[PDB]
């Protein structure tokens, strides 16, 4: 049921019927990847098929890469003053 | 118009409270032990802060049985097309996931649903020490929910990688918001930099809250779904609910109304909820349209109004708008413009941030000298 | 500087408005009906609104044909790798669209290429009623188009997803547009705080339109292309002609140009479209220099100009600026600073949303007064 | 053809020979995907191409859900 | 707050410099000599600037020889699945490249790990010519250095698809840097619209650069790693060192220090480094808790701070603040507050961009005249 | 070593032990791609492992067809005046 009023007089509306959902707090939840550690596989295999996962599995030791330097990092902190 | 008046906190302080802990000695395995034998635990930590832990992808337990052992040679071949193809589904959402973080600086929002899926945070949701009715709510708003959370990266230690998650929890629900739309009001005489204008400075959403006001002065960072408004406290200042007296009594001694003064009779319009505030001023062109028919009415200079009811379009000068067609009925509340209560001779012309009272006082001095 | 003064629109409300009809029990089943034959189609909805309707994706046909069956059991087997590939690539559109709503509560700008492909954003553009200026000026800038265009989720009912996208119409072509840049124009007395500034406030975009003016007061929100202005009209004001006076005769009596007054005298660089603007008061180092020859000028006090021929950068302070590249003539026209008419006594030195005539009335009140 | 003049009196510069392409109006188009109707899918058989499959149906499942909640908001910027 | 004093440059002016010189004729055919036997190497444009040049994907070699072939036909056959998938592995950076491309208008920022992944830019960094401190530096903070540049498309001709990728480099480095705080300063009456208020304008980033100091008015421009600050020199004014003098002395007559003057008594708090700054008027409820032991500090009206050192979170009104919790000492330094040594009745209650002689000056013209 | 000074009779505070890293100039560097020229292969073969390397390659002309677009262009520049 949302109603509206303007005022002459002041050039001005307002439209009231609304009702609130304030955010007040916050939760925090840790989501977790459990992941395996692979180092220098003792393969070449030169098929296919392990081609193809090998070089998926660079990907997968890129991530891992990528990621261990934002642990290092401080999140954030771009405030105003 | 007012947003240089806003505090500055930090939105995402819970998190990083949450993953400096996770940083601490022994920490991931009490996480680790926790969600040995199932998916979703709830572990308290060491600074005493009870959180939901969510296991939602496990690239160990194929990589080390379904690749590591055929890996682990001497002759490897690999096992079929369909072991590739699989390996690639599994991977795929560590890679997005780090993907988004290493552009965003490791804190990201709105949270994506590689970071946390539509079924994944709809099962959060239904394990939070919330009220039943507060569950129903993020349930039916999981959209303004994943705009309003961060999430931040936090370890990748021990074979697991953790990022906290932050969503957001409304305490106050249920009580009655409103949004001030405004314009600029100026005289409407035929000299052309003759005239004086005045506007209202507090336009935004409007939401009680526990016996005063919270006043969110940019009105963009509220989300309304229907008629029920999300805001972020953090974006308001906190006013007495005497601030509604600028509305009905703008001379009201109680609340001193907010307004800027200017001698720019520009035009414009500001599509409101149901309607839309016209400003016609000097040789501009002004009209409101139906779908079919056309023009239906031509505004004369001044500040007017027509409301969304057989309105489609408003036309001011080359700038067509199209109103909100919600519906809902609205009232003219008829009254002179108060500029022209004011003499022209001793009007100051050029209060960018000022009031009602401020601009009497100055009217006064002036008036004295 | 002047965007405070803008209007206030809603920028979905035909969207939404389309989008809200679709949503009335049998208006699906009409859109449906008309696409069971070809993949484009003009559905006229119970609102009496026609609209262009484009069916880009048949996943039904796959699953329930090429796929469905095989699960149609009991003991389910399915052959073939590439059953699964072409699965995999056919649902992937629908995933992506998924999470892009999901992420934007339903509304998506720019509109990606799983929302809509650049070959059926092309095919879209012809069949619009407008002019075929209209269709190779966008067909020429679909990224432009793209930025420009929203993207609505509407309706997922048995058993369609419908989602409306809104396109831009250009209603204005090839009429001239020109930009203006501001910079502020101080005293150079020897003080660190003797000096009076002056700045024109009506710096931006500017085109001729329906026999006025559309003034873009935030020149970021346009997007230029070559030659080319795109520009939002709900981001502008509509003047008078008369504005463009404010350029020759700042004094002139038709029209009332608008300036910001101060005391803060803080040096500056705008880079232009051919050259860079140059403020330097007080102790800064203003200087332009080429890329291989260093320094080949240097700004004294006030408010300079020099263009991008043989200038690769300017420096003011410890901020270096690199000018624009592009080829075209500037006009240096000399003329006195109008700073230096006013008497520093009775000057308004702090007006920060004033005009001319406005500062001059202040100077005539102070001036009466002693 | 694009040319500059500074104007020393006022310390600003106009740049004109740009041509306009200004947005005036709006143009709604209804963009459509025909989908079918799958309710899970109950299946045997334990081997991996069904396995794909079966979660390749699983996202379409779930894509259709989050789909059909966005269907009951309103959508707003 | 004093975000509008500054200049306006060309983000992506050196880019498009760069750019433009590569759809030259002939321009192609230099680059792809270059890159024959090797992946990176320094060409030499035609217009004599010197660019690195950088070869991350070769799907020339891919198709013509693993692909073309099988299709010279015919009856064209593919004998494996594995040459489907490997097709679809080599092709999608192509893909995602020309994705982020079309949404965004030739011109992305940040740069992602599909236009140069985390080993191709610290190929770049370890090859630029650059100090061999800057290249740890870029090196540690990746992720701040995507952030910060752009990447342009430039052109495909001649089989070779190319586009410019804009890095920043960090002349200065190591400087001290600190950032000022500044929150409403009013008169303690209860009333509304009873109140004079002054602020002090000049809050932001501030660094010591090249004699000057460099100051960043809009502080939510710098990104911060530790003790570390990011910042571009675009986003700031060339200051005096004497402006650190307005945090001592605010009267000094080296400098004239910025300020506004208001009526607007509103309660606020500015979370700092080490504490939080509360502003609090009329009957707002402000207060400072611990979250085991409670509110262990309550807020008069006025200007208060309290240190970070056993607070958890600061509450004004119906806004939680929480403090930093990050170690380090804080010093309170006693004073009136300023705003005491005005007379209301000829305090300009209205100035949005003035300084402390200025509005001194205005005092003097509204005594004189009484 | 961070440390921080509240000021009372001016509402301040500044907060110090910080080290510059300001981006002062811009270093551009060239990243290449080496494509293949191909067209409408007139092949006729019509088993399920072409059609998916059929469609990939329209993917791949689609990708070219969209970065000529963009050559043609001048690129997206959003300044103040």
């Amino acid at each position: 049921n949302i109603t509206e009023e303007f005022y002459q007089s002041t050039c001005s509306a307002v439209s009231k019927g609304y009702l609130s959902a304030l955010r007040t707090g916050w939760y925090t939840s840790v989501i977790t990847i459990e992941l395996s550690n692979i180092k220098e596989n003792k393969c070449n295999g030169t098929d296919a098929k392990v081609k193809l996962i090998k070089q998926e599995l660079d990907k997968y030791k890129n991530a891992v890469t990528e990621l261990q330097l934002l642990m290092q990092s401080t999140p954030a902190t771009n405030n105003r003053a | 118009f007012l947003g240089f008046l806003l505090g500055v906190g930090s939105a995402i302080a819970s998190g990083v409270a949450v993953s400096k802990v996770l940083h601490l000695e022994g920490e991931v395995n009490k996480i680790k032990s926790a969600l040995l034998s199932t998916n979703k635990a709830v572990v308290s930590l060491s600074n005493g802060v009870s959180v939901l832990t969510f296991k939602v992808l496990d690239l160990k337990n194929y990589i080390d049985k379904q690749l590591l052992p055929i890996l682990n040679k001497q002759s490897c071949s690999i096992s079929n097309i369909e072991t590739v193809i699989e390996f690639q589904q599994k991977n795929n959402r560590l890679l997005e996931i780090t993907r988004e973080f290493s552009v965003n600086a490791g804190v990201t929002t709105p949270v994506s649903t590689y970071m946390l899926t539509n079924s994944e945070l709809l099962s959060l949701i239904n394990d939070m020490p919330i009220t039943n009715d507060q569950k129903k709510l993020m349930s039916n708003n999981v959209q303004i929910v994943r705009q309003q959370s961060y999430s931040i990266m936090s370890i990748i230690k021990e074979e697991v990688l953790a990022y906290v998650v932050q969503l957001p929890l409304y305490g106050v629900i249920d009580t009655p918001c409103w949004k001030l739309h405004t314009s600029p009001l100026c005289t409407t005489n035929t000299k052309e930099g003759s005239n004086i204008c005045l506007t209202r400075t507090d336009r935004g959403w409007y939401c009680d809250n526990a016996g005063s006001v919270s006043f969110f002065p940019q009105a963009e960072t509220c989300k309304v779904q229907s008629n029920r408004v999300f805001c972020d406290t953090m974006n308001s200042l906190t006013l007495p609910s005497e601030v509604n007296l600028c509305n009905v009594d703008i001379f009201n001694p109680k609340y001193d109304c907010k307004i800027m003064t200017s001698k720019t009779d520009v035009s414009s319009s500001v599509i409101t909820s149901l309607g839309a505030i016209v400003s016609c001023y000097g040789k501009t062109k002004c009209t409101a349209s139906n779908k079919n028919r056309g023009i239906i009415k031509t505004f004369s200079n001044g500040c007017d109004y027509v409301s969304n009811k057989g309105v489609d379009t408003v036309s001011v000068g080359n700038t067509l708008y199209y109103v909100n067609k919600q519906e809902g009925k609205s009232l003219y509340v008829k009254g002179e413009p108060i500029i022209n209560f004011y003499d022209p001779l001793v009007f100051p012309s050029d209060e960018f941030d000022a009031s009602i009272s401020q601009v009497n006082e100055k009217i006064n001095q002036s008036l004295a000298f």
